[PDB]
């Protein structure tokens, strides 16, 4: 006889055994089967999903498989989600991938009714979940006041500058909050320096926004969550670029400034001394070969490792 | 592609986490006894790919631990919010540097080693729930996470 396991449900509350050790069952056919680890035979139930709509957006509140249980109580960070959205009558489904327990689907049409489907995936332990029961929601009519557009955060170390385009309130959320399981989230922390500003220039210090990574918010709905990592990374220094203009091909060599240079990824940024457009390509090794360039013309190359402008004129054609 | 660069990042980062863990109050008593120990495979020599996963798994579990009610400790919430974030930052970093490679992680998930590491952390979360998240249980867990971070540091030698 076989045993079916769907999360913490078994088939033939506060206190439970270890899901990673050797476990057995006895029912009285005189049941006594092969001893097994439940974590390999357990299936993933679809994730719980609740929809919330705005003018041009839909908020998909994903709850991971288990409320909360034990089978997935230590797998929650591993899980990823795939969302499918379409209007009620349509057949073409838009696909959005998310690690976030709340994924706001933007660029939507107001007073239109869209239907959703969320899949829970375990990208490392092979397993996956059957899509959730379809859920439909309708968008509201466009607000008399629109939400802020493009956001950019330029920081001078201990102080942050929030520059954007349009009374304005701002809220901050630590990086791990949007990414880790809800039930206790997402309670957005406030900003006193930017709570009712008159200008688009917003300045806040590291004392208030204490986490290394955080999201920013900008009666109107909420703006796009701008994620910004505050790291004192003044590493590594620029590499040493070498250019060899050959008959036709223009060979470029990137040299890292800390050798051995065995395992490294490189990037190139090339243009012309007359154009204002920059062309960029990345390779595996450092030997970049700029092929099919116009002859007798000056080309400016720049490189980075994962440099300063070095201009070289091509060859005529021997 | 190289593991030597990943070794420099995990060393820089475990220092960032160990400092944050130390700043919870000011006293870590390593003699704080509780029956659960880090699996023997961790102290023992292991594969090059297997180490990066072991680190990730440990940082994922250390994260999950600090999510629990730490109200009884009287620790600074600000520092625990800070710790979970620096922990999660690396968890996200490791998963992305093991994105292009996909075969060896499957072999690692079906390993007896990974199962033993997950069995261990299950026992750590179970311990805290049984002791109803009081100060003594956390005093024991803090001491264990310190010992664990040292194991993360020992494992970084397996990259060179």
């Amino acid at each position: 006889i076989d045993v079916y396991i769907i999360d913490d449900n078994y088939t033939l509350s506060l206190l439970d055994t270890n899901v990673y050790i050797k476990t057995q069952f006895r029912v009285r056919s005189w049941n006594e089967v092969d001893p097994f680890i439940p974590f390999y035979t357990a299936h993933m139930s679809p994730p719980e999903v609740r929809l919330e709509a705005e003018d041009k957006a839909i908020l998909v509140h994903i709850s991971p498989p288990g409320q909360d249980g034990n089978m997935w109580a230590l797998e929650k960070p591993s899980f990823s989600y795939t969302i499918r959205i379409w209007q009620k009558s349509s057949s073409d489904k838009k696909t959005i991938n998310s690690t976030y327990y709340v994924e706001k689907i933007p660029e939507l049409l107001p007073e239109t009714t869209y239907c959703l489907e969320v899949k829970a995936i375990h990208p490392s332990l092979k397993k996956h979940s059957n899509y959730s029961t379809v859920q439909c929601i309708s968008t509201t009519v466009a607000n008399k006041m629109p939400v802020p557009g493009n956001l950019q955060v330029d920081a001078q170390g201990k102080s942050y500058v929030l520059k954007w385009d349009y009374l304005f309130r701002a809220q901050w959320l630590p990086g791990y909050s949007k990414s880790s399981s809800g039930s206790r989230s997402d309670k957005w922390k406030p900003i006193p320096t930017c709570a009712n500003v008159q200008t688009t220039h917003c300045v806040f210090s590291q004392d208030t926004v204490y986490t290394g990574t955080f999201f920013l918010h900008v009666t109107s709905f909420w703006s796009e969550e701008k994620f910004i990592d505050s790291q004192k990374h003044i590493l590594p220094p620029p590499p040493v670029i070498t250019v060899t203009a050959m008959s036709d091909t223009l060979l470029v060599y990137v040299n890292c400034q800390d050798s051995t240079c065995d395992g490294l990824n490189y990037e190139i940024i090339f243009w012309e001394n007359t154009s204002n457009t920059k062309i960029s390509m990345e390779k595996d090794g450092p030997e970049f070969t700029l092929k099919n360039l116009q002859p007798l013309t000056v080309y400016c190359v720049q490189a980075r490792v994962l440099s300063e402008k070095l201009c070289e004129k091509t060859r005529p054609g021997s | 592609i190289n593991y030597k660069q990943l070794q420099l990042q995990e060393r820089t980062n475990i220092r960032k986490c160990q400092e944050l863990l130390e700043q919870l109050n000011g006293k870590i008593n390593l003699t704080y006894r509780a029956d659960f120990k880090i699996p023997m495979e961790m102290t023992e020599k292991m594969q090059k790919s297997y180490t990066a996963f072991a680190i990730q798994e440990m940082l994922q579990n250390v994260f999950l631990v600090f999510r629990n009610n730490f109200s009884s400790t009287g620790w600074n919430e600000t520092i625990v919010v800070r710790l979970l974030d620096e922990l999660h930052q690396q968890t996200v970093f490791l998963k992305t540097v093991l994105e292009e490679k996909q075969e060896e992680r499957l072999t690692w998930e079906m390993s007896s080693t990974a199962l033993h590491l997950k069995s261990y952390y299950w026992r750590v979360q179970r311990y805290l729930k049984l002791m109803k998240y009081n100060s003594y249980a956390w005093m024991v867990v803090r001491a264990e996470i310190f010992r664990n971070f040292l194991i993360i540091r020992r494992l970084t030698r397996n990259f060179q």
